[PDB]
């Protein structure tokens, strides 16, 4: 699994706010001041129980 | 009735039979369906192995337990 800043949303909310962003580096963009906002995502994967049996045999 | 073949069985006796399953045969049976096949107005029979596939799967369709006539 894994936790990580989100990019995009920083982007956009820095567009909105009429930050201009082409003289900026990409650090510089992850690392910009939000005023009291955080952007994050994620990605995990549910395990489920087993429920069903295919068999196959041979002969 | 006579010999003692516990220690050796005597040269001029000959051994009756030399012991062997029959061929396995059972009533044919399909499986999208979960029926017996009938051919030609009667039941059909099959052999050796198409057998033994219908008796493996009769025996994992089954539960351990839960019927008294097992």
């Amino acid at each position: 699994s894994t936790v990580e800043i989100d990019f995009e949303a920083q982007k956009s909310y820095l567009k909105s706010k009429g930050v201009d962003l082409s003289y900026m580096t990409l650090q510089e963009i992850k690392e910009a001041n939000t005023g009291s906002k955080v952007f994050l995502k994620a990605k995990i994967k549910v395990l489920d129980a087993m429920e069903d049996i295919d068999l196959s045999i041979e002969i | 009735s006579t010999i003692f073949p516990f220690i050796g069985v005597p040269e001029d006796y000959i051994l009756p039979k030399t012991e062997e399953l029959p061929i396995f045969r059972e009533v044919a049976w399909d499986f999208e369906k979960d029926e017996p096949i009938l051919e030609k107005g009667d039941f059909k029979i099959i052999e050796k192995k198409e057998a033994l596939k219908v008796w493996i799967y009769k025996c994992i369709k089954t539960n351990r337990y839960e019927h008294e006539i097992y």
